[PDB]
């Protein structure tokens, strides 16, 4: 079966850092685009970052770039995301989600709630 | 009694015949447009709506889609023969999943051949909201970005004149690359109070198909 | 408070899908292979048929 | 015997041999039934008999004379040209009528102006093909012989009208398609930036064309009997290698044809 | 609270683990590494039925395996005679967005469905000899997508809510709603004995459903990605399933795990349509790069192709006595090989 499962979350001070990890096994993690998506407090999902199978490309939204920095490897099935210079807005749950297709460079249907690959997700809180 | 039953069959088939070139006469001679995206302006001007619509003596069609769920990577693969997609942005976070939904549709599998058009609505919020006292912040690349030289303001400040061309330039980025001859892109800019958005469907569908055509005879 | 009725259904489809009768791959196997063995010379596809015989010729 | 009539012939068995191919590709396929690609088949057919009509001319002129079958061969020749010509214009009225009503040309109107042109196309083409068979040959021999067999007044009539009164047309239809061309060019490019394609293919198209014609025209405007003969098969040539190279620019570097 | 359900969940999971790891004591492979290979098969294609106007999504075969039915987004479906190729019939539709049609079985109905997010049932043997619909069956929120006949009063649909329905003709009501999925239902097959039906939806799992109490029995689990053609075997206790991540699975139904896998390093495309034969010994399928492969179901070495198509390959089926294979695709055309 598929499974993300992610871990890292915690309270932090303004100012601060964290990095959170996911885990991924069921799948061929060589063949699929990787995100990030958050989720606050009364708010609907958003679109924090992304990854190419070969980590090339990378795209963030606009109020994270230079604070926030990807990252994955392929040998351990395993992706990143390092977090500093952390604002109060940042609070809320953060999700991974998988492209549903391989070998594809168009990523549907990923903020869409009831979402098949999609992790439960880790709390941060500032 | 096998030759009377022939014989009946073959009758059956010429009239089904006549019949289906009749239809084929009909259907060959329709435009057909999708819309997704302030739509239902746009469209005074179940599972699917349809209206019809008529200008210079040539039919038009249009589609809307509701009673469907947010998830719409099955049900978006019909609409790959229609003419035009018309895209309705409300251009006043919004406006990144309108850009990621952009970038999907553009970069599908089986809507490579497919043309865009696509409005920028409600200009008329973005000027009051601009001067009422800050799109710095969820886009940090407008403080190094001038408006163009071939621009094309309209009478009545010069600070509404900068992020339309803006947004408009942030959709564009994603047609000018990684998209070959096969489709583009046609950006306009909208209102509520405008009632000439038919009269600019027209000639939209009409450079679409001679654009086809100069590309099917290699002279572009 | 959707989340405990979720969980509540799942819990209860997952005991109620534990507690199933199960049998070797091994006999289901042969059972297959049986079939297949059987039925071998009723096949118009994989055993090619006489061209007397085909309503398409 | 002489080299002109096998150089001559070469150059139909090559006309023959892509022409046959082809037309074989565009008749059996039941999806290809669209005008432009009728107008193409037009083309082709013409070049096709064009050969077979020049492999004739020596199958039938060196191995056997008779004194005779030449008129036969030489109306078949003047009809395969003349039915070239025309469907080149064919083709570019239908460019033409297809950029311009863009919203009003889909199997609607089309079908019932192709058969037309078709028709009225062959019409005058045989027709002036099987004039010389009967009537106009020179062989009274008043001094008014031209090339071999026609006269002087067949000769004006269709030299006035085969390359002139048709390249005028021509060139007027594609000034029109080059404005087009051109606008939509410009506004791609400032699209892009936040014609070589379209120059080339109207420069190669138009100048071969003019190229391959004009020393027949003018050559048999004015030159007699009393030239010599070593100057006609010299502008002649010209026309049979633009006959080898037509094909390729409409019935080959299309993509749809290629593929089957 | 959340937490201790999650752990239970969690540890009923780890022991379906265990028990189904308790019951693999080989493989198919071991068991028929000494059968003899089926060997190569080369089939032409005989028959072009032309005559669409747009592409083609859906077509289903007839009990009497000389009549079938074909369904276009032109907004028409015709009813084809395949001895002589000639057609039968040719309905308008009112919505022109079609993804699904069905033939009864005993040759008196079929049904088509699409965006409109309804089931339209079609009466063909009518005294006044025009075909007219028979009754509009509503209820459903999203798309239609696959749609089955049970006998002449019963049919079951399969939509875009991610749930599935029974109802009853004659009343134009549900008698039984069938849930627990979480993407959409694409595809369903019934049982030969119509007892059962699997169903196969977005989210890479496969369910058996029981028709009479409206319950889930089992849930298979091991593909990668959405799954969008279901097949029985014809024994009954196995069916076939095709993914976007280019790999076909069989699984068994007493044993309740994955047999067998079907993939070669040279496909990456999608997998559209899946069906077997008469004996079970050989699997067609249908993919994305205009092609049809034929597999061996104990052996899983290919063994021909299918090629023809200049579009992608939408529709599948087999004529229940074994004679044909119909095949249709995007390009406006059918085409019968043997």
């Amino acid at each position: 079966q598929v499974q993300l499962q992610e871990s890292g979350g915690g309270l932090v001070q303004p100012g601060g850092s964290l990095r959170l990890s996911c885990a991924a096994s069921g799948f061929t993690f060589s063949n699929y685009k990787m995100n990030w998506v958050r989720q606050a407090p009364g708010k609907g999902l958003e679109w924090v970052s992304d990854i190419s199978q070969s980590g090339a490309s990378i795209s963030y939204t606009g109020s994270v770039k230079g604070r926030f920095t990807i990252s994955r490897d392929n040998a351990k099935n395993t992706l990143y995301l390092q977090m500093n210079s952390l604002k109060p807005e940042d609070t809320a749950v953060y999700y991974c989600a998988r492209c549903p297709a391989p070998f594809t460079r168009d990523c549907f249907d990923v903020t869409s709630t009831t979402y098949a690959y999609r992790g439960q997700g880790t709390q941060v809180t500032v | 009694d096998q030759r009377n039953e022939e014989k009946a069959q073959r009758e059956a088939n010429k009239k089904i015949e006549k019949q289906l070139q009749k239809d084929k006469q009909v259907y060959r001679a329709t435009h057909r447009l999708l819309l997704l995206g302030g739509k239902n302006t746009i469209v005074k001007q179940s599972g699917i709506f349809e209206t019809k619509f008529q200008v210079d003596k040539v039919n038009f069609h249009m589609f809307d889609v509701g009673a469907q769920r947010d998830e719409r990577r099955k049900w978006i693969q019909c609409f790959n023969d229609v003419t035009a997609i018309i895209f309705v942005v409300a251009s006043s976070n919004r406006l990144q999943a309108a850009l990621k939904l952009f970038d999907s549709i553009w970069n599908n599998k089986w809507l490579r051949d497919t043309s865009v058009i696509l409005f920028l609505n409600k200009q008329d919020l973005l000027a009051e909201k601009v001067l009422a006292g800050k799109i710095e912040d969820y886009f940090p690349e407008f403080a190094r970005y001038t408006t163009p030289e071939d621009a094309t303001p309209e009478p009545g400040d010069p600070r509404v004149t900068r992020a339309k061309y803006f947004i408009r330039d942030e959709f564009l980025r994603i047609s000018t690359a990684s998209g070959d001859g096969r489709h583009y892109c046609y950006p306009h800019f909208t209102c509520a109070v405008d009632t000439e958005n038919i009269r600019r469907v027209f000639n939209d569908c009409r450079d679409i198909i001679q654009r086809m055509h100069l590309r099917q005879y290699e002279l572009l | 408070t959707a989340s405990i009725a979720q969980a509540r259904k799942l819990v209860e489809q997952l005991k109620m899908e534990a507690n199933i009768d199960r049998i070797k791959v091994s006999k289901a196997a042969a059972d297959l292979m049986a079939y297949c063995e059987a039925h071998a010379k009723e096949d118009p596809l994989l055993t090619p048929v006489p061209a007397s015989e085909n309503p398409f010729r | 015997v002489n080299p002109w009539d096998i150089v001559l012939c070469t150059s139909g068995t090559l006309i023959s041999c892509e022409n046959a191919i082809v037309v074989l590709i565009i008749f059996h396929n039941p999806s290809l039934r669209a005008p432009m690609f009728l107008l193409i088949g037009s083309l082709a057919l013409a070049d096709l008999l064009a050969g077979i009509g020049l492999i004739t001319n020596f199958v039938f002129a060196y191995l056997l004379q008779s004194e005779a079958t030449k008129l036969v061969t030489i109306g078949l020749i003047v009809a395969s040209f003349s039915a070239s010509v025309c469907s080149l214009l064919a083709i570019t009225v239908d460019r033409y009528l297809s950029l311009y009503y863009a919203l009003t040309y889909h199997s609607e109107r089309t079908v019932t102006f192709t058969y037309v042109m078709l028709v009225m196309l062959w019409g005058t083409s045989i027709c002036l093909g099987l004039l010389p068979v009967m009537g106009w040959n020179c062989l009274r021999d008043e001094s008014t012989c031209s090339v071999v067999r026609p006269l002087t007044k067949n000769n004006a009539a269709i030299l006035s009208v085969s390359f002139l009164f048709m390249f005028a047309l021509m060139l007027q239809l594609y000034i029109q398609i080059c404005k087009i061309v051109m606008r939509h060019a410009h506004q791609i490019a400032l699209q892009h930036h936040f014609t070589r394609k379209g120059v080339s293919t109207l420069a190669i198209i138009l100048g071969t064309f003019a190229a391959c014609w004009m020393p027949f025209t003018l050559y048999s405007l004015i030159a007699d009997y009393t030239y010599p003969s070593i100057y006609t098969y010299a502008t002649l040539l010209p026309a049979t290698y633009n006959s080898i190279i037509n094909p390729v620019i409409y019935a080959f570097r299309n993509q749809e044809i290629q593929k089957a | 609270e959340l937490d201790q359900l999650r752990q239970e969940a969690e540890q009923l999971k780890n022991q379906i683990r265990d028990a189904r790891k308790a019951c693999a004591d080989a493989t198919l492979s071991q068991i028929t590494n000494n059968i003899d290979p089926v060997g190569r098969i080369q089939m032409r294609t005989r028959r072009t039925l032309r005559g669409h106007l747009a592409k083609i999504y859906a077509m289903h075969w007839g009990t009497d395996s000389r009549l079938l039915v074909s369904a276009s987004q032109d907004g028409k479906l015709i009813i084809w005679d395949s001895y002589t190729t000639n057609k039968v019939h040719a309905i308008p539709l009112r919505s022109s967005w079609v993804m699904t049609c069905a033939y009864a079985p005993s040759g008196n109905y079929v049904a088509c469905g699409g965006l409109d997010n309804i089931c339209s049932i079609y009466n063909l043997k009518t005294r006044e000899g025009n075909v007219r619909v028979s009754r509009e069956l509503a209820g459903h929120t999203g798309y239609l997508s696959c749609c089955r006949f049970l006998d002449d009063n019963q049919i079951v649909t399969s939509s875009g809510d991610t749930t599935c329905a029974l109802w009853d003709i004659e009343t134009g009501q549900q008698t039984t709603t069938f849930t627990g999925h979480t993407g959409d239902v694409m595809s369903l097959s019934l049982a030969p004995d119509t007892r059962l039906f699997v169903s196969g939806a977005c989210d890479a799992s496969a369910k058996l459903w029981d028709v009479r109490e409206g319950m889930c029995r089992q849930t298979f689990t091991g593909h990668e990605s959405d799954i969008n053609a279901i097949c029985f075997f014809p024994n009954g206790n196995a069916f076939a399933t095709g993914s976007d991540d280019a790999t076909c699975r069989l699984f068994d139904l007493r044993a309740d795990q994955e047999l067998m896998t079907y993939s070669h390093d040279n496909i990456i495309c999608g997998i559209t349509s899946v069906s077997f034969s008469k004996s079970g010994r050989l699997l067609l399928a249908g993919y994305d790069d205009f092609n049809c492969n034929v597999w061996d179901a104990l052996k899983a070495d290919r063994a021909g192709v299918l090629a023809g198509h200049d579009n992608r390959v939408s529709c599948l089926g087999v004529t229940d006595d074994g004679m044909a294979v119909a095949t249709g695709s995007w390009d406006s055309f059918l085409k019968i090989w043997n």
